[PDB]
C-alpha cells in the first residue's frame, strides 16, 4: 500500500485544496495535492483501532465489599454488609464509560473476571480459606434477605463459587431486549410528567449479589470484590462528540455546576508558539 | 447549467426551492426508507398516509441577533400539532419516520455570520441542576417553539449552555454528526435528509424523540452599517416514509 | 490420565488476553440485528472527519469565541495565528483527532488544516499559512514563515482552504504526548496582502478553523487518556 | 477450537478490515469531485 | 510431560457450565425405558394449552368464584371487566402461562384470550372484547374501547370466542415482572348489546375465561421464581 | 428589487372548504411554494386542478 | 471427545427440537378443524 505517491510540479486549472465546508463534507486531501511528493509506504494496517481491539480489554467496572462475621443478632444483613449486591450497570466507573460514550448503540458479549481479596483489619490469628458465591439475580427474581435465604439456592439462576484470593470468569451473551444497548436515550419510560429521563429506565438489566459461604470464624474478615469487564463481538453505530466535563451520575449526561474552563488559555497570544 | 447551488424538493401538495445552496447532507449516506419484513416485530400492518403527511410544513420562525445562542428542536416533537401527521402520531401506539429539514436564512452581501446546523441522533439533554436531578418531560417537548439556548435555566429543565451542546460535549465536536453551515457570504440556506435511526424497528412517537436539529449562531451576526441588527430564521421540515402502527385511543400526555 | 507441566504464568490475570469462558446462560438466544446507518469499524474511520479547533484559546473560561480567528481590515505584513504543533495538547487537545489521539501513544501521518472564511462576500483577502518542519523557532515574521511549507490562499466564492502538514519526520512516529525530540513544527499564518472590507461595512471578520487526518496516519499503543478522572464511583 | 458450545464464549472477534469513512465525511447527496469546483 | 498455563476462572464452580465427569458407578446398566403416553419437550409446548384466569379476583380469601365473571340481563353500553397485561402479576400470575413466564426474564410473542359462556341456551348476548395497545390509558367507556383491537362476540350455539392480543411492540422483548417501559397494554370487556334472559329464569350467569400462549411466542433468560420460598430445609 | 436584496416568499393555494387563510401556519398546510428571489426572477405557481365536480361556473 | 466410559458421564443433551403441542391442546378423538364450526 503507498501511503504517498510521487508528485511533482502543478500548474492547473484544477485546484483540489479550495472547497466550501459549507457543505458538510471533509474532502480527502493529501499532501500530494499541495506539495512535490516522493513514494512511501504505509507498512501498516490500523488493527489496533478496531473497534473490536479498542472495548476489547477487561477494565475495572465495579469495587464492592462484604465481610463475613456472626450474623447473630444482625437485623439486616444488606446492612451488615453481610452480603451485598450491586445494581448490573457499566457507566458507574467512568473510565470505560468514556470509551463506550463515542459511540450512541453498542452491542456485544460481556466476559466478566471477578477477583477477590481478603483483608484483616483487626489483629488476627488463622484465616480459613472463604469461598465467595456470586450470583446474578435478574429483574423479577426473589431478591435476597439474608446472607444465607432460600434464594442462594440459586437452582434457576446461574451462580459461580470460587476462593477468596482466586478470580473467576465466565461469559454472557448479549443481554439486551433491543437490537443495541443505548449509550443515550433521550426518551421516558412513558408520558408522565414526573417520570425519569435517561436511559436508566432503559438499561433494566437487574442486580449481582455477592456473599461469602462460610460460617464466621473467630475474627472478621473483609472480602473486597472487584468486577472487570471485556467486550467481545463488539458492534458500535453512530459516532458522538467525546465527553469533556466530568460525569455526576450513572445514566444521566449531567455535569457539574461552577465546573472548570476544559479548554486550557494560552500563556500568550494567538500569535503565541 | 446545474449547480449545487439550485435545488428544488416536492414532496407531497409543497414545493421548496433554493438559488443558493451548499449541496445537501444525507446522513450516514442512508436515505429514508420504509421497515423492512426481515426487521419487522409487530404483527400489524402499518398505515403509510403517504402525502398527507409526507409533506413540508414550516415551523413559526426564529429571529437571529448580535445576542442569540443558539434553538434546538426535538423530532417527531416540533411536528406534533402539524396537521394530520400529529394527529396520527396522537392516535397510533407507534410510528417511523425519516425527515427532510430545509433551514433558511437569507442576508445581502455585506452581512457576515454563519450558523452551524447539526441533527444529533438521540440527544440525552443534561439537567443544569449537576448532580442526577432529571430533565423534566415538558422540558424534553418544547413543541414547535423548540427550545432556546438564551432562555434562562428553569427548575426541572435542560441546562443551556452552548459551549456544551447541553450535555458535557465541546461545541466545536458536533461536526462528527450530519451537519451543514449556513455562511451568509455562501450559503443562505441547509438541508438535510434524515434516515430513521433506533436501536428498535418502530418506537412511541412521544415518549421518545430519536433527534435534535440544532441550529448555533458560531461567527457572530454582523449587518452592515445602520442596517437592522437582525435577521429571522425559518425552519421548514417534511416527515418522510412515515408509518404508523398500533391504532386505538389516543395518547394524553403531560401538560 | 495426561502427564503436564505448569509454566511461570498460570493463575494470572492479564486484562489484554483473548480467551474462551463458559456461558453463564447456556442456551440464550440474543434480539435479532436490524439495521442501523452508521456502523463504524476503525476508530482511523472518524479521525477523518474534521471538527472546529479552539485555535483562539485567549479567553479566561471556555467560549464559543475561542474558535474564531479575529482578521483586522487594512494591516499588511502581520501576523494572524501561531500554534506549535503538539496534537495531542494545547489547541489541539479537546478537538475528536486531539481526543483520539490520546488514546494512543505513537501517532504518524499528515494532518489536514482548513481555514473557512467567514467575512462578507463583498469583501477580498490573500493569507499565507506556513509549516515550519521541526528544527527552526516558530516563524517571527512571514520571510521566515514564507521558506517552509506555505500556500497563498486567495479568500474568493470557495469559501474554505485545505492546507496539509506533510509527514516531515527522521523518526517514523512521534509520541502523542509531547516530547521533544520527537516534536513536529509550528503553524503560523499571515496576511499576504491584507484583508480590505466594502463601504458600509466594518469591525473584524473571523475564520473558522478545522483540523482533521489524512488517510496516511497510524495510531499504535493503546493507553489510558489524560482527559478524564473521577474520585468516588458514581451512583444512580 | 472452541470448547463450548455457546457463541458468547469465543473469543474476541477478529479485525473488521472494514474501513470506509466515506459515511462521516462525505454524506453529501450530490457527489463532490476533488479538484472541481466546490459550488457551481 | 506437556506445558500447560491455566486461566482465571480455574477451580471455579460456575452451576451452568455442562461437562464431562467421571461415573461414580462404573458399568451400571439402567433400568430399560417402556413407553409412557405424554412425554413433554418443550416448556413451549405446555404454555399453549389454556387454563382458566381467577379473573374475579375481588373476593377476599381464594374461592372457586374468582374464576367466575359475572354478567347481569338488561345492562346496556356497560363495562363487564377490565385488566392490565402484566402476565407475570395479577390475575394472570397464578396461571399456567403466568407460572411459566416467571421462570424466564423476557417474553415476546401473542397471547390468545378466550371466554366461554355457560348461561341458559335460551338467552343470548352480545359483547365487545377490546386489547388496547401500550400508549393510552385503560378505556373509561366503550366509545373508547371500540377504537383499538377489539371483537363483536355473539353468543349462540358455539360456546367460546377466542380473542387474540396480536403483538403490538417497539422493543421485540418486554419483561415478564411488570415494567413501565416495557408495558403491553390493557384489555376491557362490555355489553355490545345486553345479555337477555329467557322466560322462568333468573339472576346472573357467569362466563369463564382462560388464557395460553400462541405459537408466536418466545421466552428467554431463566431465572428463579418469586413463586415459590422456605425457610427452613423439609424433612421426611 | 435591487439586485443586492434577497427574500423568501411563501405562496400557498387553499382547496375549497377551508377559510382564507390567516396566517402562514394554516397557509403552509395547503398546496404553496417556499420561492427563494434570486439571479432566477420569476417563479411559477401552479393552482392544480383541485374538484369534487369537473367543471366550475366561470360566475 | 467422551474422556470416560460410561454414558452418564457425558454432558448435557442436546435440544429435543421435538416440540409437538397436539398431545396437550388438541386431544379429541375426531379432529376438529380451525373454521369449521366446532360443533355440526
Ligand atoms: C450498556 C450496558 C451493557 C451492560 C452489561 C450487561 C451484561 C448482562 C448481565 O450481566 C451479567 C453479570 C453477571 C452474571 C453472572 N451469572 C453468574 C454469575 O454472574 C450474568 C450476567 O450493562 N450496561
Amino acid at each position: 500500500t503507498v501511503a504517498s505517491i510521487s508528485s511533482g510540479p502543478k500548474h492547473t486549472q484544477k485546484v483540489p485544496i479550495l472547497t466550501a465546508n459549507e457543505t458538510g463534507a471533509t474532502m480527502p486531501v493529501l499532501p500530494s495535492d499541495s506539495i512535490e511528493t516522493r513514494t512511501t509506504y504505509m507498512h501498516f494496517n490500523g488493527s489496533e483501532t478496531d473497534v473490536e481491539c479498542f472495548l476489547g480489554r477487561a477494565a475495572c467496572v465495579h469495587v464492592t465489599e462484604i465481610q463475613n462475621k456472626d450474623a447473630t443478632g444482625i437485623d439486616n444483613h444488606r446492612e451488615a454488609k453481610l452480603f451485598n449486591d450491586w445494581k448490573i450497570s457499566l457507566s458507574s466507573l467512568v473510565q470505560l464509560r468514556k470509551k463506550l460514550e463515542l459511540f450512541t448503540y453498542v452491542r456485544f458479549d460481556s466476559e466478566y473476571t471477578i477477583l477477590a481479596t481478603a483483608s484483616q483489619p483487626d489483629s488476627a490469628n488463622y484465616s480459613s480459606n472463604l469461598v465467595v458465591q456470586a450470583m446474578y439475580v435478574p429483574p423479577g427474581a426473589p431478591n435476597p434477605k439474608e446472607w444465607d435465604d432460600y434464594t442462594w439456592q440459586s437452582a434457576s439462576n446461574p451462580s459461580v463459587f470460587f476462593k477468596v484470593g482466586d478470580t473467576s470468569r465466565f461469559s454472557v451473551p448479549y443481554v439486551g431486549l433491543a437490537s443495541a444497548y443505548n449509550c443515550f436515550y433521550d426518551g421516558y419510560s412513558h408520558d408522565d410528567a414526573e417520570t425519569q429521563y435517561g436511559i436508566t429506565v432503559l438499561n433494566h438489566m437487574g442486580s449481582m449479589a455477592f456473599r461469602i459461604v462460610n460460617e464466621h470464624d473467630e475474627h472478621k474478615t473483609l472480602v473486597k470484590i472487584r468486577v472487570y469487564h471485556r467486550a467481545k463481538h463488539v458492534e458500535a453505530w453512530i459516532p458522538r462528540a467525546p465527553r469533556a466535563l466530568p460525569y455526576t451520575s450513572i445514566g444521566r449526561t449531567n455535569y457539574p455546576k461552577n465546573t472548570e474552563p476544559v479548554i486550557k488559555k494560552r500563556k500568550g497570544d494567538i500569535k503565541s508558539y | 447549467g446545474y449547480s449545487d447551488r439550485v435545488q428544488q424538493i416536492t414532496l407531497g401538495n409543497s414545493t421548496i426551492t433554493t438559488q443558493e445552496a451548499a449541496n445537501a447532507v444525507v446522513c450516514y449516506a442512508e436515505w429514508p426508507e420504509y421497515l423492512p419484513d426481515v426487521d419487522a416485530s409487530d404483527v400489524n400492518k402499518t398505515s403509510k398516509p403517504d402525502t398527507s403527511v409526507c409533506r413540508f410544513y414550516t415551523l413559526d420562525s426564529k429571529t437571529w441577533t448580535t445576542g442569540s445562542k443558539g434553538w434546538c428542536w426535538k423530532l417527531p416533537d416540533a411536528l406534533k400539532d402539524m396537521g394530520v401527521f400529529g394527529q396520527n402520531m396522537f392516535f397510533h401506539s407507534l410510528g417511523r419516520s425519516g425527515y427532510t429539514v430545509h433551514v433558511q436564512c437569507n442576508a445581502t452581501k455585506f452581512h457576515s455570520g454563519c450558523l452551524l446546523v447539526v441533527v444529533i441522533p438521540e440527544h440525552q439533554l443534561a439537567s443544569h441542576e449537576g448532580g442526577n436531578v432529571s430533565v423534566k418531560y415538558t422540558f424534553t417537548h418544547p413543541g414547535e417553539r423548540g427550545i432556546d439556548l438564551s432562555s434562562a435555566n428553569e427548575v426541572g429543565g435542560p441546562v443551556k449552555d452552548v459551549l456544551y451542546n447541553m450535555n458535557g460535549t465541546l461545541l466545536g465536536n458536533l461536526l462528527i454528526f450530519p451537519h451543514q453551515f449556513i455562511n451568509l457570504r455562501t450559503n443562505n440556506t441547509a438541508t438535510i435528509v434524515i434516515p430513521y435511526i433506533n436501536s428498535v424497528p418502530i418506537d412511541s412517537m412521544t415518549r421518545h424523540n430519536n433527534v435534535s436539529l440544532m441550529v448555533i449562531p458560531i461567527a457572530p451576526l454582523t449587518v452592515p452599517t445602520g442596517a437592522t441588527p437582525s435577521l429571522p430564521i425559518t425552519v421548514t421540515i417534511a416527515p418522510m416514509c412515515t408509518e404508523f402502527s398500533g391504532i386505538r385511543s389516543k395518547s394524553i400526555v403531560p401538560q | 490420565g495426561l502427564p503436564t507441566t505448569t509454566l511461570p504464568g498460570s493463575g494470572q490475570f492479564l486484562t489484554t488476553d483473548d480467551r474462551q469462558s463458559p456461558s453463564a446462560l447456556p442456551n440464550y438466544e440474543p434480539t435479532p440485528r436490524i439495521h442501523i446507518p452508521g456502523k463504524v469499524h476503525n476508530l482511523l474511520e472518524i479521525i477523518q472527519v474534521d471538527t472546529l479547533i479552539p485555535m483562539n484559546n485567549t479567553h479566561t473560561k471556555d467560549e464559543v469565541n475561542s474558535y474564531l480567528i479575529p482578521l483586522n481590515a487594512n494591516r499588511q505584513n502581520e501576523q494572524v495565528f501561531g500554534t506549535n504543533l503538539f496534537i495531542g495538547d494545547g489547541v489541539f487537545k479537546t478537538t475528536l483527532l486531539g481526543e483520539i489521539v490520546q488514546y494512543y501513544t505513537h501517532w504518524s501521518g499528515s494532518l489536514r488544516f482548513s481555514l473557512m472564511y467567514t467575512g462578507p462576500a463583498l469583501s477580498s483577502a490573500k493569507l499565507i499559512l506556513a509549516y515550519t518542519p521541526p528544527g527552526a523557532r516558530g516563524p517571527q515574521d512571514r520571510r521566515e514563515a514564507m521558506l517552509g511549507t506555505h500556500v497563498v490562499w486567495d479568500i474568493g466564492l470557495q469559501s474554505t482552504i485545505v492546507m496539509t502538514i506533510p509527514w516531515t519526520s527522521g523518526v517514523q512516529f512521534r509520541y502523542t504526548d509531547p516530547d521533544t525530540y520527537t516534536s513536529a513544527g509550528f503553524l503560523s499564518c499571515w496576511y499576504q496582502t491584507s484583508l480590505i472590507l466594502p463601504p458600509e461595512t466594518t469591525g473584524q471578520v473571523y475564520l473558522l478553523s478545522f483540523i482533521s487526518a489524512c488517510p496516511d496516519f497510524k495510531l499504535r499503543l493503546m493507553k489510558d487518556t489524560q482527559t478524564i478522572s473521577q474520585t468516588v464511583a458514581l451512583t444512580e | 477450537i472452541n470448547y463450548y458450545k455457546d457463541a458468547a464464549s469465543t473469543s474476541s472477534a477478529g479485525q473488521s478490515l472494514s474501513m470506509d469513512p466515506s459515511k462521516f465525511t462525505e454524506p453529501v447527496k450530490d457527489l463532490m469531485l476533488k479538484g472541481a469546483p466546490a459550488l457551481n
